[PDB]
């Protein structure tokens, strides 16, 4: 997304970029009331831009810090967008490493079959770690298994390949137009 | 002295084929006559010895 | 593209002398071919005439 | 077309030993006719001739070891095995020799790495020529000494590590992270998480177009505007005719090409050689027969004798 | 950017020289094919006369 | 573990300062005329022996199909030979053998 | 004897393998990088400046076109298997029972070892670091270790003697705490102890070979005087690479697409040795992968990352490689023999006795 | 194909090109007669070079130019060669942007399956516009649902997008080929 790197011009080329794609994810769960949206959606609209805060994460960090002195159901754009700033200059959230990944899942299938099974999977995902709601078990089962029902087992070399497309897509999509990107004066 | 080695194991293999008929031979099975005269000297030594 | 045309040129050159090599094996196996049925008609006019 | 061909090529590779042997003696029948007077027989040219007899006596070796290892005859087999380790020995004095010569760019390099290139092509040989391969007959000679060794060894193998077979040097991979389980599955949880993040603003984005779209076609019917719809679906055929027209002809034009690649050459055929009607495995099941056939008649020579 | 005057639209001399070498190739291999009717027809005579 | 590659000051290329420093536009759409088509030219030239080397190669495998099929169509007319011999050796035993038959 | 070394890992049969395994494409332009490389040392010679000559001259003789895996496998073969298998041929031939294998990791060192075990039916004895690690921590084990792997050497004919990562025995007390065991750099006395000793005979089918990943640290000075001939496995060339690249995608039978950049993949893998090369093409073609390949064609990319995450071998490491090559096979000193002015003579050297 | 938008020198250059690639798609496909090939595969010589001209089109305007005075059955290569030249230069044939095929499918399943049936396929094709033979339509079909026999529906999106993809790759062999000419002294 972000490139910290540039000279001042391109930094702040970068940052208006990155301001506009942070007003595009928070508009994307704006519902009722303009430039503010609810504080379950600062999570989502957090990924949109390419950074994965977990759940546990947010509502420590992400929550309050756009939050007004008094903690509020909705967050407003206007305090969201400079963070959201901030955080895609500085690559906070970004997806980990696909080796970070490739590991864990090593990690998980202990016997490297080359695939995890989904039960053991589910178990990880709602016993361990921040337990996932049902449906976020059923939305990492289907992505890891290609949407395959009879799936048991997760290849996670393939769901790692697959996660890692979807993302480039999805980060390329957020980035587009920035090379034909015009600063106003 | 490998040349003359190679020089003098080319004349063998010429003087004891060169001129033998493989028409015959068609699975080129061991030759009887090279091997009579190979066994020979083994049956003189051994009469040697004993004498 | 320019080393990707001098290995390329490098390779086709190598075929060609493959050529050369194969395209020889090939003709003195034929010779090899020829000889041989030359013989077998041989071998069959010696048995007729033996059985003759 | 095994027997007579191995006993031509065998006639045929003598002829080249007694090639190179006179190739030899040239040099030196120049040498004695006229020293009386001193050549100036530079390094460079006696570093030609070295390596031109190195590569002559390379193909000698790999000609005569062929025939020493497939001729069937045990008479022949066992002076061409002789004869075979004695061109082996002039073959490492011609590399020597070589390395003495190796005078080239007016320095006396002495390596044992000649680059043979430019002698290759002036003789008509392939660069592959100078690949020197290693014999069969140093494991076949004396097999049974070495049989009985091998054994032994896979014996103490068995016996000490439960495995016979070679051990292998561990390629222990770098891009193990030491992590906990619990640290993959949070991992895993905060990749998934971001997903589903991803996923649900791209759900928001969706049905926001949705609505937008809805209004605009609302507005476009309220403007009075008067779509025609059957229209739409001849000229969706129409246009999905014309691109099939063009991915049939495109087809056509690619097995064009692929069927090219096949006859006229532009390709060539990945042949199994698994296969046991593949020239390569019926030729092979040819070298076992025969081979048995080899082991039988050196048999049958040894009890002769 | 530099592509239609010494960089990129020479695609001719060696693709209507693909197609011209294959028209070439097809006259050269028609006359092969011409001049293996001559040799299998003296192979064909000779086998029928051997016959 | 991982060793996060580091954040150094990324390159902002001193552009170096070569023959490409001394040319106006027009002068660039001369250049551009100068190397537009001909650098493939040299391009279609690697294309044009691909297709060379490609039919080279098939050729070359054509050559040693043949070769292997005349080694194995000879190694079936010796072994005809050679049986057919064995027929021509048991007809003269046969035959040496119906001086027997004459004789009985 | 046999059986101890086997126990401790010493004596072992290596996989069945053959030189040509080596993956190294014939020296094409050989005599024309040698006509270069001449070409730039008379052009170094004649400079004026005294600082940039004596830098120019400096650094190892890179020019040198490295030996072609070809090159590598002949030497290979007429210096040891002749010497190795054939009894005749060892009698007859140099009369060396020792050689140092100089190169990077999978470039061919113990491949090549490997490879000569098997095809000349020896049984190899590796009493590399690497296999004697954690097993002997004693100065008169690691005598008994030696002497029992000699001789099962001698006694099983043809055996071979493997001491793979020769820079840590002979190494430099000078420098700082070695993380190897300076035990293990003991194995240096019994090695010339034995040497000395010459318990090799000339008819004997039996070689020492010390393999090195760190010629450059192993001994110039005591690799001249420890191996007869020197064998050094220099990273593939853009030949090389592409045959080692083809091999790879042959070898895991992946389809390669018509207008495919072989050789881009190749110079973009350039530096990868062959071990690393054929771990980076097995990353990007993983089992699952190569179950998609029919799906998902070859691309660049795939190995920008995995090319970049397998290990690489520094230029710097390749100008070592070359430095101490030069210098161990002789090659500086017969550079030098020819530079020297005679010009000098032999007068006055007497007045300072004091 | 031919691009309008250039110099005298390259106006000439493809001029030339559309002459030659009209002479080499002639070549492949003629039978006996040089400089000749019959009028029906006019469609399949000028879709080797990238055309797509309808079936309509084909016997309307692209026969009656390129015939003689007389009713013959062949052409002239002398005389197509120049009719095809203004063809191509004028891009009046050349495949459409791929959206027109996408929106074609979408309009053809106006039930909104995200899938065609294949007897609506079928129908869609055969019935409505240009009429596809048996042949072509069941070629079509199996394309379009990537050879599937069984399939009941065309997955209409995904032919769509390898129809555009062997689209390119042909278009791409055929400028292998469009280029170079050089004034010939």
């Amino acid at each position: 997304m972000y490139d910290p790197n540039t000279s001042q011009t391109e930094k702040q080329k970068q940052e208006e970029f990155l301001k506009l794609k942070i007003q595009e994810a928070f508009n994307l769960f704006v519902k009722d009331k303009k430039g503010i949206v609810d504080k379950r959606e600062i999570p989502y609209i957090m990924r949109y831009l390419g950074q994965f805060p977990s759940e546990a994460q947010v509502r420590d960090a992400i929550l309050p810090e756009i939050e007004e002195d008094e903690p509020s159901e909705f967050i407003k754009y206007s305090k969201f967008e400079p963070y959201m700033l901030k955080v895609l200059k500085e690559r906070e959230y970004e997806p980990d490493d696909p080796e970070a990944l490739l590991a864990a899942f090593k990690l998980l299938d202990q016997e490297g079959k080359g695939y995890i099974e989904i039960d053991m999977m589910k178990t990880f995902l709602e016993k361990q770690g921040i337990e996932f709601r049902e449906q976020e078990t059923k939305s990492f089962i289907e992505f890891a298994t290609n949407k395959d029902p009879n799936a048991t087992v997760i290849y996670y070399e393939d769901y790692i390949s697959r996660l890692q497309a979807f993302t480039d897509k999805h980060i390329e999509s957020v980035m587009k137009g920035y090379n034909n990107f015009q600063v106003k004066k | 002295p490998i040349v003359l080695k190679l020089q003098e194991q080319i004349e063998k293999h010429s003087g004891e084929w060169s001129k033998r008929d493989e028409t015959n031979n068609f699975e080129q099975k061991h030759e009887t006559e090279l091997a009579k005269m190979l066994i020979k000297p083994v049956v003189e030594e051994q009469i040697k010895q004993q004498v | 593209e320019k080393k990707l045309l001098a290995f390329y040129q490098q390779e086709r050159q190598k075929i060609n002398y493959n050529w050369i090599i194969a395209k020889k094996e090939l003709e003195d196996k034929k010779s090899e071919l020829i000889n041989k049925e030359r013989e077998i008609q041989d071998l069959q006019e010696n048995h007729f005439m033996t059985l003759n | 077309m095994s027997n007579m061909m191995y006993n031509m090529k065998w006639q045929e590779a003598i002829n080249d030993l007694m090639e190179q042997v006179t190739l030899e003696y040239l040099p030196l029948e120049q040498n004695e006719q006229q020293l009386g007077m001193k050549y100036k027989r530079d390094s460079s040219e006696w570093f030609h001739f070295w390596a031109t007899l190195y590569i002559k006596y390379i193909d000698i070796y790999k000609k005569l070891e062929d025939c020493y290892d497939q001729l069937v005859h045990p008479q022949k087999r066992v002076l061409l095995k002789e004869m075979l380790e004695n061109v082996i020995v002039r073959l490492c004095e011609t590399k020597s020799q070589v390395v003495k010569y190796n005078t080239q760019y007016d320095a006396t390099y002495k390596s044992d790495y000649p680059n043979l290139d430019e002698l290759v092509m002036d003789l008509k040989l392939t660069p592959d020529c100078l690949d020197i391969p290693i014999p069969r007959y140093f494991r076949e000679e004396d097999k049974k000494r070495l049989d009985e060794r091998n054994q032994i060894l896979d014996a103490l193998l068995l016996e000490y590590t439960d495995t016979k077979e070679p051990q292998e040097e561990q390629y222990e991979d770098q891009n193990t992270l030491q992590a906990d389980m619990d640290t993959a599955i949070r991992i895993i949880q905060r990749y998934e998480r971001g997903r589903q993040g991803i996923e649900r603003a791209n759900l928001a984005k969706i049905l926001k177009k949705e609505e937008e779209k809805k209004l605009e076609r609302q507005k476009k019917l309220a403007e009075g505007t008067e779509i025609g719809e059957e229209t739409e679906k001849d000229d969706a055929a129409l246009v999905i005719k014309k691109y099939w027209r063009g991915y049939k002809s495109r087809k056509l034009v690619q097995d064009i090409r692929e069927e090219e690649l096949l006859f006229l050459g532009m390709k060539k055929v990945v042949e199994d050689p698994t296969l046991p009607e593949s020239q390569y495995k019926q030729a092979q099941n040819k070298r076992q027969k025969m081979k048995y056939i080899q082991e039988e008649h050196e048999q049958e020579f040894n009890d002769e004798i | 950017a530099r592509i239609k005057d010494e960089q990129k639209v020479v695609t001719f001399n060696k693709k209507k020289l693909i197609t011209y070498w294959r028209k070439i190739m097809r006259i050269a291999k028609t006359e092969q094919l011409k001049n293996e009717i001559d040799i299998y027809s003296q192979n064909n005579q000779r086998e029928l006369d051997s016959k | 573990m991982p060793p996060k590659k580091a954040k150094g000051k990324k390159k902002k290329e001193e552009e170096p300062d070569d023959e490409y420093k001394s040319m106006t536009g027009a002068d660039l759409t001369q250049t551009l005329e100068k190397l537009k088509e001909r650098v493939n030219e040299m391009r279609t030239n690697r294309n044009y022996i691909q297709m060379d080397r490609d039919m080279v190669e098939n050729f070359y495998h054509n050559t040693l199909k043949e070769i292997s099929e005349v080694k194995t169509k000879i190694s079936n007319k010796e072994t005809e030979a050679e049986e057919k011999e064995s027929k021509h050796r048991i007809d003269v035993k046969v035959f040496l053998q119906k001086v027997k038959h004459l004789e009985y | 004897i046999l059986a101890g070394l086997v126990e401790k890992r010493v004596a072992k049969k290596l996989i069945p393998a053959s030189l040509m395994d080596l993956k190294g494409e014939q020296n094409v332009l050989g005599k024309i990088q040698e006509i270069q490389a001449d070409e730039n040392l008379k052009k170094t010679e004649a400079l004026t400046d005294a600082k940039l000559k004596k830098a120019q001259l400096e650094e190892p003789s890179t020019k040198m076109p490295d030996p072609s895996i070809a090159q590598i496998r002949q030497i290979i073969a007429e210096y040891i298997a002749f010497p190795l298998g054939s009894k005749y041929a060892k009698e007859k031939l140099d009369k060396m029972n020792y050689f140092f294998f100089m190169g990077p990791r999978g470039s061919g060192k113990t491949l090549a070892v490997r490879a000569l075990a098997h095809e000349c039916n020896a049984i190899v004895l590796d009493i590399s670091p690497s296999n004697i690690d954690g097993q002997y921590t004693d100065k008169k084990q690691i005598d008994g270790m030696i002497n029992s792997a000699f001789k099962v050497a001698k006694e099983f004919q043809p055996a071979i003697i493997y001491c793979e990562d020769f820079e840590y025995i002979f190494g430099q007390a000078k420098k700082k705490k070695s993380q190897v065991n300076p035990l293990f750099a003991k194995m240096k006395k019994p090695l010339m102890d034995f040497k000395k000793g010459k318990f090799f005979e000339p008819e004997d089918r039996v070689v020492f070979i010390g393999s090195t990943n760190r010629p450059w640290d192993c001994s110039q000075k005591e690799i001249k005087s420890f191996f007869d001939k020197k064998i050094y496995f220099p990273f593939p060339n853009y030949g090389t690479r592409m045959l080692l690249f083809k091999t790879f995608l042959e070898q895991k039978k992946v389809p390669l697409p018509d207008n495919f950049p072989i050789n881009t993949i190749a110079h973009i893998t350039e530096g990868w040795s062959a071990g690393s090369f054929k771990m980076a093409i097995d990353r990007v073609f993983t089992e699952r992968r190569l179950q998609k390949i029919n799906e998902e064609q070859i691309k660049l990319s795939e190995f920008i990352g995995p090319l970049s995450n397998v290990p690489f071998t520094s230029k710097e490491e390749f100008k070592e490689f070359k430095k101490f090559n030069q210098v161990v096979t002789g090659l500086q000193a017969n550079y030098e023999a020819k530079k020297a002015p005679a010009d000098d003579q032999k007068g006055d050297k007497n007045k300072k006795k004091k």
